[PDB]
């Protein structure tokens, strides 16, 4: 059972920057996997195409998937608005982990948001359910357009994404 | 020019620290939930017939960086201490809040204000008399607040303004 992979063509204020894709990590972690493929083929009929990484966050993480708001606060996954923390098997181990946002216990919808850096206190707390495969240095260029309290100064997209 | 007050709003996720300023500032409301990294915001304001500018931080209620709030309380002037009057937990976090600002500012004198927010909500857990006998004990204001209709949004924040002019000119 290979694990699945996916990918966003990454653009800032609608000009490309790259692609960045990712391992995500059925054999641990099936549900919140595949909520994040259905999402990136927009097969539901709804999806992270066309929605934008509203917080950056240099030194720490790359967040985005507010599909629904788009304002950071909204997002929905594939089995309606929120859903159950599946595990918390895997840990935040360094640049490139691939985890849940979330408002507290059980409460994952599509927020998601890419590592830059190690961030262990996150463990237990948010699902790892993936990994960059290719273009980590992609989601390093998306820190220049970051800051200190997240507001990012260019609208970085996910202008196409999709499976592999 | 026009004097500055730097304000800081702190307590615990949820209670409205967000809702409140931004309905100071904005003049608007929203119920959806964006938990805060920190903000920061400007707004001039006449007080007593004199006009001065508010300089706010909004800060996270997170318990997870409750070890990074003291840079913050060293440059602030004078802090606004938010509770959810249908949060007991939010209400008991108040007392950890004082304590830590006054270790970071090494006093028992800081300009504070204790803000009892969502009065709109029914099914209250806090009673009113229960906090303004806790602000009686700490010698700081007490106001009532909703953030939804705006009771008590200005009051609360010039209170706050008012702690501080007097604190400077002591
Ligand atoms: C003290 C200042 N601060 C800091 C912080 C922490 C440090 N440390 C240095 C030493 N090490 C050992 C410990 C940490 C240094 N510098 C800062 C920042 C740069 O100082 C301004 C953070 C943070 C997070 C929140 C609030 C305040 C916060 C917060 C507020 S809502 C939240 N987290 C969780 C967030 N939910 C949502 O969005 C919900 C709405 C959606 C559905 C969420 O699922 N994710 C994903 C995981 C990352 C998290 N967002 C986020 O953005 O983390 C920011 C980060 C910088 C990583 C941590
Ligand atoms: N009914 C009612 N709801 C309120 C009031 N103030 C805030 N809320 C709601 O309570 C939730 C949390 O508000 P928010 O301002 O984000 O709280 P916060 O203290 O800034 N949270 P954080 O510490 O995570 O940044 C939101 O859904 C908001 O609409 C109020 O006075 N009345
Ligand atoms: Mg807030």
């Amino acid at each position: 059972m290979v694990n699945p992979t996916v990918f966003f063509d990454i653009a800032v204020d609608g000009e490309p920057l790259g692609r960045v894709s990712f391992e995500l990590f059925a054999d641990k972690v099936p549900k919140t996997a595949e909520n994040f493929r259905a999402l990136s083929t927009g097969e539901k009929g709804f999806g992270y195409k066309g929605s934008c990484f509203h917080r950056i966050i240099p030194g720490f993480m790359c967040q985005g998937g507010d599909f629904t708001r788009h304002n950071g606060t909204g997002g929905k996954s594939i089995y309606g608005e929120k859903f159950e923390d599946e595990n918390f098997i895997l840990k935040h181990t360094g640049p490139g982990i691939l985890s849940m946002a979330n408002a507290g216990p059980n409460t994952n919808g599509s927020q998601f948001f890419i590592c830059t850096a190690k961030t262990e206190w996150l463990d237990g707390k948010h699902v790892v359910f993936g990994k960059v495969k290719e273009g980590m240095n992609i989601v390093e260029a998306m820190e220049r357009f970051g800051s200190r309290n997240g507001k990012t100064s260019k609208k970085i997209t996910i202008a196409d994404c999709g499976q592999l | 020019s026009m004097t500055e007050y730097k304000l800081v709003v702190v307590g615990a996720c949820g209670v409205g620290k967000s809702a409140l300023t931004i309905q100071l500032i904005q003049n608007h409301f929203v119920d959806e939930y964006d938990p805060t990294i920190e903000d920061s915001y400007r707004k001039q304001v006449v007080i007593d017939g004199e006009t001065c500018l508010l300089d706010i931080l909004d800060t996270a209620g997170q318990e997870e960086y409750s070890a990074m709030r003291d840079q913050y309380m060293r440059t602030g002037e004078g802090f606004l201490c938010v509770f959810a009057i249908n949060n007991t937990k939010s209400f008991e976090d108040i007392h950890h809040y004082r304590e830590q600002i006054k270790r970071v500012k090494d006093s028992e004198d800081v300009p504070m204000v204790l803000v009892g927010n969502k009065c709109d909500l029914p099914s209250r857990t806090v009673d009113t008399k229960q906090a303004q006998d806790l602000a009686r004990s700490y010698g700081i204001p007490f106001i009532e607040t909703s953030a939804k209709t705006r009771q008590g949004v200005d009051d609360a924040f010039y209170t706050l303004v008012r702690e501080i002019r007097k604190h400077k000119e002591k």
